[PDB]
Order: C-alpha cells, then structure tokens, then sequence
C-alpha cells in the first residue's frame, strides 16, 4: 500500500490559476516572466 | 627561487575568480543567444539575441575552491 498523493481534479487546478492570476499584477511587467518562462524552454528544447 | 615560487601559483587567481564564478544562490543577468550554424562543417557563427540568465543556468559545475 503506497500513497503518493499528487493528483487534484481539473476544478481544483482552474481555482488555483484563478487566484495565481489574482495574486499576480494585471499590468505588462508581471505577465513578462511568464511569457519568457516559456520562451527559455522553447529555445531549450527545440529543432529549429 | 622566485620564479618557482610564483610558477607553483600560476593558476590560483583564474582558479579563484574565471575557473569558478557563479556557483552561489542568486544568478541572472542577460548573455548572448549564439547559434551554431546548422552546416556543421563551416565552422560559421550568429549572434541571434540575449539570454536572460537563471539559477538552471550556473555552473553544474564544481568551484575551484577546495583544491
């Protein structure tokens, strides 16, 4: 009997979004690291 | 004898600050985005923008600090 408690439901995971975009500041310096987050693996990971 | 003196720390202060630099906590900082040029034969190089740097990026490496 092991117990690795990951998982959550896919309403769990919307509500925590929610309040990480409520947490977060609505102008266009704080969804700038989220924007390159991603950018910096696409360079990563990438063929081309 | 100077000169074996100073021939026997020939390599302290690159060990010190070039060989070992960014091993710490807090890394950043912008660097180039240079691209090898997909012929791999030509030997040809791009400088293709920046890179912002973060703590996934600093040396994996070991310091020369110990030895």
């Amino acid at each position: 009997t092991i117990l690795c408690p990951w998982f959550a439901s896919s309403e769990d995971l919307r509500l925590q979004q929610v309040m990480h975009l409520v947490n977060i500041s609505s102008n266009t310096a704080a969804a700038l690291p989220l924007v390159e987050a991603l950018s910096t693996l696409l360079r990563s990971v990438t063929p081309l | 004898s100077y000169a074996y003196t100073l021939l026997q720390m020939k390599s302290v202060f690159p060990a010190l600050s070039l060989r070992s630099m960014y091993r710490n906590k807090g890394f950043g900082g912008k660097a180039p985005a240079i691209e090898w040029t997909e012929p791999r034969s030509k030997y040809k190089f791009r400088w293709t923008g920046v890179t912002q740097l973060h703590d996934g990026l600093r040396p994996r490496s070991p310091s020369m600090d110990v030895p």
